[PDB]
């Protein structure tokens, strides 16, 4: 009864991100990557590959 | 090591000194002033020299000086019994349990008797026999119970007697763990029952209550008026809150200890008190104080000023209130007022002593900034003794230097600079092989490097060589081989004291020392010309280290034990797999990598003057890397117009050389990370190829002598061993620094430019990126058609969304994933193709490409954009204002108002998201400082239990006391770091002749069994292949797995059932000079080459690879409890009420979807909440209350909610309005201190009438029986009562009256089937209820991750299932692969008690080791368990050998080594 | 065994342990509703004679109390009845091994 | 080797009768004697020498 969008549906929201990075456990170029910083100012960022079709999970550290 | 010891220690019994601590001690102190004038210490002081040697004076008791006095210990005489505070709450429980007028507990004479006569058979190991003894029973008098008790007794007496003429226990009592944890229970209920009690069992006069403050005190309270009169009906057949002085309660506990003694020698003690002894209540106060010794209680100093020590401030203070109290004991013999200070006295005569062992124990004056340290203080801390000084120790021979790099020295080296060479020195015995060193060694004297420092004599005494000159040396050189005169030390020789040489070893470290690789062993190589310990490159990823100025400590070993383990135990040779995963973690780290691309290449031709430089340039056979004495070459590729050698023709001559001749070449197939179209049309570079042992095909990258799995170092370490794989990465580290100086390698400004058609490129896609932001605004706010920015009716709605915290949280996700889409639009075009430099030349890519350095999204952030700056997950933050910045207007839907950079960094970024990218740079820092403090702690409560745990020779895995854990380690018992190509099977085959001569079986056919395993297991194959069709409870158990049958080191084929499954898929799949058979014959040694070896501590590598991965998944989120808090409930803390529980029900295959989400609405609650629009509550003034409520419509409730409106009635009017009156009632207690609907039927008014005789005040009632849309109703309070806040109070009610709620079941939901499983997520654990939904839910394979609730319902071991679940779906998610082996050997410590034991403080209470405890943390409340239980600690765990000094016994510790000697 | 439908009186269950030679088990029958056996996570459970409960103790060189323990009031020492000081053999299929036989006794 | 015996490794005198290490005394000898080594809480004084 409010008049915004209070939810999100179920697949309604698909990830943007997308780098053409060769899945190695099915082939897949397309990968979401996900990037977040764990170290200190001494330390670039770490990339963390989710792929598209099969949904492995893979890490790159630098 | 010429001065051995003989007897040693090796069990450590606590006790309590009694009041004849007086017979070791003659030496009493009583002037509490410590010295005088001329400096010198008072006799009867504090520093009395009858206390040990001081102020260069000699001992009046061993008559010895300072430096040969033990120092001994004098004791302070307290004039009044005070109690000892570790044993307060101890005596304050026996104190409140004893009747103080027939001196017995307020427990009965068989009551009493039982816990005294269950606890005498849990002083034995016999756990049955006193559940057994509950079994024993069959107007009451007394001469039934004196038959009953020595009925009970006389069983005792048969089944301890029975067991001991067994072989079940001994004399001395056996005691466990589970014996442990039945004992802590009965005492613990011993203290229940006692503890709750009104009167007296063997009379009724009963004794008043009491009472106690903060340890100083005990209060007796008044017996009130009824309770006398209770007394007094017997006895003849003070003010409130009196004064109990210390010694009476002595008086209360003496008598009652010697009334109980029976039930107290089995309370005090769990072995067999064989000595007899007597529990006295005097144990528990303190007569006598001890002094420690003078050497214990030195004078500090700070500069030049000396200071009293902290030991003194607090012991003469207890010394002159003795002294004071003394002062006034003659004010009574010659004779109110001056009771007012002698009993002030008693409490500070209390206090002191209270203040003397702890300091939080105590009151004190004024905030003397934490007054001064008590005993107590000096052991509970990180700091204090017991894990500063005993599991922490400072080191003698160590050095520690900033490190630098070295790619001229090998992988197992060090380079030592020539200033710790000539300091750190090792104690060589001289004999008659050394001599010509040794003399050499004292000849060069301690300046010239191969030398040495200093000679010890026969008789231990040293000889100083440092202010002796070249005679003096020359002259003492020459007596290392002259035997002495004295025939004691006949068998001794002389130690000269070397320096280190190039073949000492030495521990290295690096100093967050995060897992076992952190500190392994090299060997010395002595530099010249530098101060800075210098390392190699295959080593940094292992210590985790880089060369921006880290400090590495070198710790050099003393003898001749421990330089055979920094060889051949911590080496960096054998350290090449890590055991958390079994990954390795050694190789060539940066442009050793980017020049393998290059010298690998298909453009790399060189002649044969360079392909001669570039073999001897990393292979030189005089330093011993050639296995042939004469360098072997290859022909050239090319002959006729001019010879060139290829640069995978060199990758070739390198493994033809530093391989061994007898074995053939290397056989392999892999994968690079470069992929095939950056090469060109019809490339195959990304195959990897070697053919006996030549490179064939391909480059080489990280993926191949990096530190990744199945390379071409990582197939060396498998098929020649550890000795080859270390030296092929020395190889290549010069072969690639060669290379690289001949060759460089750099990256400049072209490297980072796009080409002008390539930049039209990303102009025109971030062109179209304007709209984004709008078109996800008017998609949350469910406008359309392009709405301007500036629309009225837009801005409102986001100021709306601006003040939820959901709908913000709604706004970031649509927004950041439609502008990744154009990041991924603009990278996706550009980064191969719009470049300006192709692949090879741009140096820029291909150290992204080979994995060298950085990623892609390094190379597209440099290129082509920054993308969405994303804080804490969401999106940049904003202001009360609407604004993100105040550049930008208020409630901007522009894409780069809310944080995405349409810049790159080769070009720029405006000011404006350069402060969202501050905002992002910051986040990644503060992290960083909150990231290790959080799993630091989780490892070190890991290492405590799991630490004494390790591989025994039958190859279970037991505790360090022996309780068992697991019967294989991971149920094949294979090593992590072994089981690499155990499943590589191609691998294997390809090189089998090569792997033959390593798995040698010709040697070895005599010493092991071979048939009887391969014959029982195609007995358990052949009928396990018959039952496959059927469950898992319907197995037939006729075969057990042949592991549980057959040593795997001990009968060839002996194999796990998941391996020989494996095997013969291959086998049966693949027809390929090589048979079946034989090829069975080596996988089958293979697997028992691979084996666990006994003595390996698997419990502190379990620890280490759970809590070092878990320093890498500290971040925010990306439903679930994530990542660290999730693995702090599962491993510490045992929480049995987690955050957010779960529960996952699979349907069926014959339920639809629709009725999928039926049936998910029939199960979430819904409360009376949910369906109100409005509470309108008019209040007039008897008093008045006309409630009305406004729900939504029946066909939106109905609908959202399956809610007739037939439930609304039922809830109503039978719940809310008795939770209603229950809130209004319980506030005036604690204050006296539209239309209208009229004409009701029958049903209505007979509703009503009802109703209101039902209640209290409602007298008026109503309900929409029409249309369900409002209920109406009037409380009338009475004519007196002031004004209620009833809107509050209706709004709590509403909110917590459910109209339908299945118990501990929030809310279903149906989320996207992961791989086909449809399934439902229930925000809450009840299995009760889900399994009457059985026509909805597969109720066999519902799941939840609540293991305190699996552990209820289900049992121990689905318990043990769920948390190998848990912790895996942990490091699942982050990628991050552990071995199931360490999370079984974390599970099956967790269910060792058959309950869901933690790593804390309350999991380790059920143990055996004292000093296990003691050490970790609250010491000396682990101390008073173990002292009132006589504990004897057996020295066992590896925490109670390191503070008893004897050896540990995991590893190298595990077994004796005897010599043989020839003559009788 | 005595199937009780929603409660025993708790001054009914003093008469439980009332007889020496034979024993009595309770359960609600809500609870029988699902054979906790069947689940994919709960292993095959079998309660050993003590002519191989002695040959278990003599290969591995045990006490009785240094087994792996199980609760009396396990669900699943419930439903196979176990006294105290039997062993049960839990059949696992562990994620490396497949099979795996473990011990665990009650106490 | 590094938690004892290169940081305070000791050797200490024992008595092996009440198991103490803090108790024991290197003897003040008679003049004609050697200063062994003995316990004190073990050890009783000469006076009693009781019959
Ligand atoms: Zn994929
Ligand atoms: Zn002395
Ligand atoms: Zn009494
Ligand atoms: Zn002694």
């Amino acid at each position: 009864k409010s008049v915004v969008k209070t939810s999100l549906k179920k697949n309604e929201l698909k990830d943007g991100a997308t780098i053409k990075e060769k899945c190695p456990q099915c082939g897949n170029e397309e990968m979401n990557y996900h990037t977040l910083q764990l170290r200190s100012a001494d330390e670039g960022a770490t990339v963390f590959y989710t792929c598209t079709s099969c949904g492995y999970k893979f890490r790159t550290n630098n | 090591i010429s001065k051995p010891v003989g007897s040693e220690i090796t069990s450590v019994d606590f006790g309590i000194l009694t009041a004849k601590i007086r017979n070791l001690s003659a030496k009493q102190i009583t002037n509490p002033t410590v010295l005088d004038n001329l400096g010198h210490p008072v006799s009867g002081g504090l520093y009395d020299l009858a206390l040990g040697a001081f102020l260069r004076n000699l001992c009046s008791t061993c008559g010895l000086d300072e430096k040969f006095c033990p120092g001994h210990q004098g004791h302070i005489e307290l004039p009044v019994p005070c109690y000892n505070p570790l044993f307060f709450n101890q005596l304050y429980i026996y104190l409140r349990a004893s009747c103080l007028f027939c001196h017995h507990f307020r427990l009965k004479s068989v009551e009493v008797h039982r816990y005294a006569c269950k606890l005498r058979l849990l002083q034995y190991g016999l756990i049955d026999e006193s559940y057994k003894l509950d079994e024993i029973t069959l107007d009451i008098s007394s001469t039934l119970l004196n038959e009953l008790k020595s009925k009970r007794s006389e069983y005792v007496d048969m089944a301890i007697a029975k067991a001991l003429s067994d072989g079940r226990t001994t004399e001395r009592g056996s005691f466990t763990a589970t014996v442990n944890d039945e004992r802590k229970k009965l005492v613990h209920e011993f203290h229940k029952k006692l503890l709750s009690r009104g009167k007296c069992d063997n009379c009724g006069m009963f004794s008043p209550k009491f009472r106690k403050d903060g340890f100083t005190k005990i209060f007796e309270t008044a017996l009130n008026e009824k309770q006398i009169t209770n007394n007094r009906v017997k006895g003849f057949i003070k003010t409130g809150s009196t004064y109990i002085l210390s010694t009476e309660v002595k008086n209360i506990l003496d008598t009652v200890f010697r009334k109980e003694q029976c039930v107290l020698q089995y309370v005090f003690h769990s072995r067999p008190n064989l000595s007899r002894k007597l529990v006295k209540a005097d144990s528990f106060f303190m007569d006598v104080l001890v002094v420690p010794p003078t050497r214990f209680r030195l004078p500090s100093k700070l500069g030049e000023e000396v200071h009293e020590n902290s030991q003194n401030q607090l012991l003469s203070k207890v010394l002159t209130t003795s002294l004071l109290i003394r002062d006034l004991n003659d004010d009574l013999s010659k004779l109110r007022v001056i009771f007012s200070r002698l009993m002030n006295a008693f409490v500070t005569i209390q206090n002191d002593v209270n203040a003397f062992i702890d300091s939080t124990k105590a009151q004190g004056r004024t905030s003397g900034k934490v007054p001064i340290p008590g005993v107590k203080q000096a052991l509970e801390k990180k700091e204090g003794l017991f894990r500063k000084h005993m599991m922490g120790k400072r080191v003698n021979y160590a050095a520690r230097s900033v490190i630098s790099p070295d790619p001229n020295i090998e992988t197992n080296e060090i380079g030592v600079p020539p200033v710790f060479a000539v300091k750190l020195t090792y104690p060589e015995p001289v004999t008659a092989y050394n001599i010509a060193e040794l003399r050499q060694a004292v000849i060069n004297g301690p300046d010239k490097w191969p030398g040495a420092t200093q000679i010890q004599n026969e008789d231990g005494s040293l000889v100083s060589l440092i202010g002796m000159s070249v005679e003096q040396r020359k002259a003492l050189a020459n007596q290392l081989l002259t035997p002495s005169s004295n025939v004691s030390t006949h068998t001794l020789n002389k130690k000269v004291y070397r320096h280190i040489k190039n073949r000492d070893v030495v521990l290295m470290n690096r100093q967050p020392t995060l897992h076992k690789a952190s500190m392994m062993g090299h060997k010395v190589r002595v530099l010249p010309n530098e101060k800075t310990l210098r390392l190699h490159y295959a080593n940094t990823g292992a210590y985790n280290a880089d060369f921006d100025g880290d400090e590495m400590n070198m710790h050099f070993p003393q003898n001749e034990n421990a330089r055979a383990e920094a060889l051949n135990l911590a080496n960096t040779d054998s350290q090449y797999l890590t055991p958390t995963s079994g990954s390795p973690v050694r190789g060539l780290i940066q442009d050793h990598i980017s020049a393998g691309v290059w010298l690998t290449s298909k453009d790399s031709f060189f002649t044969r003057e360079q392909y001669q430089q570039y073999i001897y340039g990393c292979i030189r056979p005089e330093d011993g890397h050639t296995t042939r004495s004469k360098i072997v070459t290859l022909p050239p590729t090319i002959f006729k117009p001019y010879p060139l050698w290829t640069g995978k023709q060199i990758i070739t001559t390198v493994l033809l050389n530093v391989t061994p001749p007898d074995m053939p070449g290397i056989n392999l197939i892999s994968k690079n990370k470069i992929k095939n179209e950056y090469w060109g049309k019809g490339s195959l570079e990304n195959e990897v190829l070697f053919k006996d042992g030549a490179l064939l095909c391909g480059i080489l990258d990280k993926s191949q002598y990096g530190a990744s799995k199945y390379g071409i170092v990582h197939s060396l370490h498998e098929v020649y061993g550890p000795e080859v794989a270390a030296k092929v990465l020395s190889v290549l580290g010069r072969l690639f620094t060669n290379y690289i100086t001949a060759t460089a390698f750099t990256c400049g400004m072209d490297d980072l430019r796009l080409t002008a058609e390539g930049n039209k490129w990303r102009t025109d896609i971030l062109k179209t990126s304007v709209d984004t932001g709008r078109e996800a605004a008017a998609e949350v706010t469910n406008l359309d058609k392009d709405t301007p920015a500036d629309d009225p009716e837009l801005l409102k709605r986001l100021q709306e969304i601006l003040r939820d915290n959901n709908k913000s949280g709604i706004l970031d996700a649509v927004t950041s994933s439609k502008v990744n889409a154009i990041t991924s639009q603009v990278v996706s075009k550009c980064v191969p193709d719009g470049t300006m430099k192709k692949f090879p030349c741009n140096s820029m890519q291909a150290m992204a490409l080979s994995g060298a350095k950085g990623s892609n999204v390094n190379v597209s952030q440099i290129m082509c954009l920054l993308g969405q700056q994303a804080l804490e997950g969401r999106r940049v933050p904003v202001m009360v204002s609407g604004k993100t910045l105040p550049s930008f207007k208020p409630y901007e839907t522009d894409a780069m108002a809310g944080g995405y950079v349409k810049g790159r960094f080769y070009s720029g970024i405006k000011p404006q998201e350069y402060y969202f990218h501050c905002m992002a740079g910051r986040e990644g820092l503060i992290d960083t400082a909150v990231k290790t403090s959080r799993s630091g702690y989780l490892q070190r409560c890991l290492t405590k239990q799991l630490e004494g745990v390790h591989v025994s020779y039958d190859n279970s895995i037991r505790d360090a006391d022996g309780t068992l854990v697991q019967f294989m380690y991971g149920g094949d018992a294979i090593d992590i770091t072994k089981e690499s190509h155990m499943t590589q099977f191609e691998f294997c085959l390809d090189n089998y002749y090569a792997l033959l001569k390593k798995y040698n079986p010709s040697a070895l056919i005599e010493h092991l069994d071979v048939e009887s395993a391969l014959k029982y297991s195609k007995k358990t194959l052949k009928y396990r292949k018959k039952h496959s069709k059927e469950p898992h409870y319907k197995q037939s158990v006729k075969y057990d797995p042949v592991l549980a049958k057959y040593n795997p080191a001990k009968y060839l084929g002996s194999v796990s059932e998941n391996f020989q499954d494996k095997l013969e898929s291959f086998l049966d799949k693949n027809s390929k000079g090589v048979n079946e058979k034989k090829f069975r014959a080596l996988m089958q040694l293979k697997y028992m080459r691979s084996l666990i070896n006994p003595g390996e501590a698997v419990g502190i590598i379990a620890s280490q690879s759970v809590g070092e991965p878990s320093t890498q998944m500290t971040l925010n989120t990306f439903n679930v409890t994530l990542g660290i808090p999730r693995l702090r409930e599962i491993v510490m803390t045992a929480s049995a009420a987690i955050k957010t529980p779960q529960m996952t029900l699979p349907i069926w295959n014959d339920v639809s979807d629709e009725q999928a989400d039926t049936f998910c609405k029939s199960i979430s609650k819904v409360l009376l909440s949910e369906v109100i629009d409005k509470v309108i509550v008019t209040e007039t003034t008897a008093r008045s209350y006309v409630i009305h409520m406004r729900f939504f419509d029946n066909n939106e409730y109905s609908e959202e909610y399956d809610v007739s409106k037939e439930e609304l009635q039922n809830v109503i009017s039978n719940q809310f309005i008795h939770l209603l009156e229950a809130a209004i009632v319980k506030e005036i207690k604690k204050q006296k201190r539209v239309e209208a609907n009229n004409n009701m039927n029958k049903v209505q008014r007979d509703r009503q009438s009802a109703i209101i005789s039902h209640h209290r005040f409602i007298t008026k009632y109503n309900f929409d029986d029409e249309s369900g849309k409002w209920c109406e109703f009037k409380l009338e309070l009475a004519a007196d009562t002031e004004k209620l806040l009833m809107v509050n109070i209706v709004e709590e009610i509403c909110r917590k009256s459910i109209i339908r709620q299945i118990p501990h079941i929030d809310r279903c939901v149906h989320p996207e089937p992961e791989n086909g499983k449809r399934v439902l997520v229930t925000e809450g654990v009840n299995f009760q209820a889900m399994w009457d939904q059985e026509a909805f839910i597969d109720v066999d394979g519902i799941t939840s991750n609540d293991v305190a609730a699996v552990l209820k319902t289900y049992g121990v071991e689905a318990a043990r299932n769920t948390i190998v679940n848990e912790i895996n779906n942990v490091f699942s998610r982050y990628a991050i692969s552990v071995s199931f082996r360490h999370l079984d050997l974390i599970a099956d410590m967790m269910t060792r008690q058959g309950t869901y034991l933690a790593f804390n403080r309350q999991g380790m209470e059920t143990s055996t080791s004292s000093f296990m405890k003691m050490s970790y943390e609250t010491t000396c409340q682990f101390l008073t368990k173990a002292v009132l239980d006589n504990e004897r600690e057996q020295l066992d765990s590896p925490s109670a050998r390191i503070v008893v000094g004897k050896l540990n016994n995991v590893g190298t510790g595990s077994f004796d080594v005897l010599a043989k000697v020839p003559n009788a | 065994i005595f199937v009780y439908q929603n409660n025993i009186t708790p001054s009914a269950m003093k008469l439980v342990p009332s007889i020496p030679p034979a024993t009595i088990e309770t359960f609600n029958e809500a609870a029988l509703v699902v054979n906790i056996t069947h689940h994919e996570l709960v292993p095959k459970h079998i309660r050993l004679s003590s002519d191989e409960k002695r040959e278990l103790l003599k290969r591995y060189r045990l006490k009785e109390s240094q087994l792996p323990r199980i609760q009396r009031a396990d669900p699943v020492a419930l439903y196979l009845g176990l006294k105290r000081g039997e062993v049960v053999k839990i059949i696992r299929k562990s994620e490396t091994s497949g099979r795996y036989a473990s011990y665990r006794i009650c106490m | 080797d590094r938690l004892l015996n290169s940081s305070d490794y000791t050797q200490a005198s024992v008595c092996r009768e009440c198991g103490s290490i803090l108790t024991t005394q290197q003897s003040v000898p008679r003049i004609g004697s050697i200063s062994t080594v003995c316990c004190r809480r073990c050890s009783m004084r000469f006076e009693d020498a009781k019959k």
